[PDB]
RNA sequence: GCUUGACUGCGAGCGUGACGGCGCGAGCAGGUGCGAAAGCAGGUCAUAGUGAUCCGGUGGUUCUGAAUGGAAGGGCCAUC
RNA sequence: UGAGCCUUGAUGGAAGUGUGGACGCCAGUCUGCAUGGCUUUAAUGUUUGAUGUUCUAACGUUGACCCGUAAUCCGGGUUGCGGACAGUGUCUGGUGGGUAGUUUGACUGGGGCGGUCU
RNA sequence: GUUUAUUAAAAACACAGCACUGUGCAAACACGAAAGUGGACGUAUACGGUGUGACGCCUGCCCGGUGCCGGAAGGUUAAUU
RNA sequence: UUUUGUAUAAUGGGUCAGCGACUUAUAUUCUGUAGCAAGGUUAACCGAAUAGGGGAGCCGAAGGGAAACCGAGUCUUAACUGGGCGUUAAGUUGCAGGGUAUAGACCCGAAACCCGGUGAUCUAGCCAUGGGCAGGUUGAAGGUUGGGUAACACUAACUGGAGGACCGAACCGACUAAUGUUGAAAAAUUAGCGGAUGACUUGUGGCUGGGGGUGAAAGGCCAAUCAAACCGGGAGAUAGCU
RNA sequence: AGGGUGACAGCCCCGUACACAAAAAUGCACAUGCUGUGAGCUCGAUGAGUAGGGCGGGACACGUGGUAUCCUGUCUGAAUA
RNA sequence: UAAGGUGAUAUGAACCGUUAUAACCGGCGAUUUCCGAAUGGGGAAACCCAGUGUGUUUCGACACACUAUCAUUAACUGAAUCCAUAGGUUAAUGAGGCGAACCGGGGGAACUGAAACAUCUAAGUACCCCGAGGAAAAGAAAUCAACCGAGAUUCCCCCAG
RNA sequence: GGCUACGUAGCUCAGUUGGUUAGAGCACAUCACUCAUAAUGAUGGGGUCACAGGUUCGAAUCCCGUCGUAGCCACCA
């Protein structure tokens, strides 16, 4: 599924509006990626299905504790 | 991504200087290469000491 | 010939419309024109020459102003 | 290599040898090159597009080989190819009967066509 | 040869043949939010689409309109800044 | 019943019996009636539970002005001789009724639109695996041998056994007619007719799903249903019509 | 109260009012045992890819309206008593 | 608790009981074929077939027990790659399916109303989905107020059409 | 209504920062030639710079008002 592994962000069903405000269903679906991503910590790449966001947060939290969660949370992984 | 380095690297290479570098030159080559290393506020005083 | 009465505020009383509305009007107040003066003038000899409300523009306006002072926005008057 | 302001372009020891440009209506045998008692003709620092090379290293691989594994799926691995493109997300101009919802007036000597509508 | 099972079997559809056009393969194209699958375990003497319709003799003029193909100039033009 | 008008040859009813259509709730206003009266009445809730408590609140006793504000006046204007709206008559809460509002709002009736499901035991096409075609004709390529060529060509016999080939049963079709039309049958029967080694025909099983399938194309077929299947749902859709 | 009994029963029957009953298992309260859990004082700490903003929508009675406020798909991004 | 009983259509047969092991009622046990989440594999539900363990003074073949998957934890094993991971076996726990409404969450119509119809309405309704509890949710102010003050959430009546 | 551009000889047209003095192409006109036609040559006639106001001593050369004009944007109770 199209859900972000670090953000959960996952797609969102809004509304379209012409310039006479006619409504038609439409969903906001997230900035996926995938992408491999170097621990050093343990000595391998990992892929984690990510947005951009995702992204940004792994590079201000770091990418270690964002697996401590996902761990703790369960993610595979 | 201001990060800081390791061994000399570029025009910005200095064995442990305080840079701004583009997050995508940072975290997928830099570190991953072990060049550099983000700068988490805790990692500003340890080259930071020297 | 001289002129701005094609004036502002009002309006007894009427006509005409299912209604929205439209029409006629002496007189009062302020200020004005022509006339020596009595006077006459609130557009044109009269009856066609037109468009509700909404939304919005503009100018005016101490009337309103979400704690208070302001401001936005609104109302009212004029107009598009 | 496109284009502004800063910059490498110009304006509101006498006299000898004296040669392009000047918004010069309509081209100065005059000044400098060695010497003598606040721009177009274009280029250095930038903020910014187009193309081409290089870098790292994302990303693609419906090439090859290896392991899980007696497995044409997937994953991991090595490698070749491609390479900041491709593709995707959000935003955005174009196109869009492919698909959908609808509109398409009344009078009227039937209706339509004509005419009419204050 | 096919067709309106149940008022139409035909001059309709199909057909081999013909032409245009798309497609270099992870093909175009189709089903599919996607993964994937068909096209094809094929590869331009192939495949899709469109028109025409054995064969014979042939298929003239018009690109102004609409469409398609090509066009690194210039004019107008979105988010953005 | 509907109509300007119906014995009407205009509608509806074969007959009887039973059932079958103006309701309910909450708001609001009017009439009646009751209580009290410049006052009237409580809501929830408490509760010794139809009492009693609870006056939060609602209506009325003041109007005028968009409003600030003023007030038996006020607004209009600089200002009214004025003018507009007001100042004189009592209100309010129950209970019954007439209207109206919101609801299915007097009852029955669409063709349809949306949602979730069930259907390829009929039929369309396709996939896989098995089966069928009495009998009789025609005589393609090729072959052999003579003739014939310089050798081929060519030619005669004989041989061979081609085809969406021929005639014709089974089998598959459905051109004509009559019969049948409350059938024997919701498409057949009888006599004739077409194809019958093929793009043939057949048993079993599989896959394709509803704006979707499939379609040698008729809008054909998708279970006697098709210009959007069937079942349940939104649902008492809406019906200025009968 | 009510039902039944050959028709309508306080006194025929079964009940009713009322008063009583649990060997066992259980709901609920307390009381403790066992397990797991932490209490207390001193000194500290005080929730950033967040608030806010840009783009697109959605929520707030409120339809972008002069539109506060809330949520976030997208790109951003603070102060810290 | 008991003088009568062996459920009903439903007689009959053969019985059982009367002072406490007849029946009947309640508490707790026992047994509980096959299918069905179905869980050993399969399957046209109620059937076919197994691996391994047990079992026979008639120790063959049959009968019984156990063997699904996922999660967590542990143990033992263990590639490309030596380390290390992925992978693999076992084990202990828990999950799975059903069920009226109420509840929170992910999606989300059209008829209809506007006397047509796009905005708007119907309506976050119907419906699909996921999840949970005895209730759910919400909740301990970055809330209101207006210079006076109030003091979490939830529900009822007002405020007021 | 907003942004662009452009219309000057009869047709057709650049000229484009002034300071110029109004062209080129066919069209009209007459003479030269020749056998005479056309090929040719030459001199002139014809511009009223989209119309009008202004900055300038001297606007076709810049500023502005309307027209005509097409581009698309984009607005309407």
């Amino acid at each position: 599924s199209r859900v972000c592994q670090v953000t959960g962000k996952r797609p969102v069903t809004g509304n379209n509006r012409s310039h006479a405000l006619n409504a038609t269903k439409r969903r906001f679906l997230p900035n996926l990626h995938s992408h491999r991503f170097w621990v050093e910590s343990e000595k391998r790449f990992v892929t984690l299905r990510v947005s951009a966001k995702g992204m940004r947060v792994i590079d201000k939290k770091g990418i270690d504790t964002v697996l401590a969660e996902l761990r703790a949370r369960g993610e595979k992984y | 991504m201001q990060v800081i380095l390791l061994d000399k690297v570029a025009n910005l290479g200095s064995l442990g200087d305080q840079v701004n570098v583009k997050a995508g030159y940072a975290r997928n080559f830099l570190v991953p290469q072990g060049k550099a290393v983000p700068a988490t506020k805790k990692n500003i005083e340890f080259f930071e000491a020297r």
